[PDB]
């Protein structure tokens, strides 16, 4: 019980980390699609 | 005879909580 | 003809925000199915008969 909560702790951070970068993350991935 | 249950538990700081709170909750 | 590079330049930014537009709806969770059926509640159903009676 302490590893699952842990991983659901950590999981939970990773994800707020990466949901912090995101929109950027969209725009910037169709910036490098669009490059001539 | 009743198998025993422990209880564990953390301390998560939120620079709101409650979508928070729904959202720790979700299948994802 | 500043104005010319000013509004290309205007309207590239808004051909991004378009083309990329994360809108206010955002699916958390796909829609799944409890295998549990929620009727009929066997139980209940049981218990209210055998007072019924």
């Amino acid at each position: 019980i302490s590893h699952i909560l842990d991983s659901i702790s950590q999981n939970y951070l990773a994800q707020n980390i990466a949901r912090q970068a995101a929109q950027d993350a969209k725009s910037l991935e169709f910036l490098n699609q669009q490059l001539p | 005879l009743a198998t025993p249950i422990y209880e564990t538990d953390a301390l998560i700081q939120i620079e709101q909580s409650a979508p928070e709170t729904a959202l720790l909750q979700s299948r994802m | 003809r500043a104005v010319y590079l000013q509004l290309l330049n205007r309207q590239q930014e808004l051909n991004i925000a378009k083309s990329s537009a994360i809108g206010n709806v955002r699916i958390i969770d796909n829609a799944v199915t409890d295998p549990n059926p929620v009727r009929p509640k066997k139980t209940i159903i049981i218990v209210i008969g055998v007072v019924l009676g």
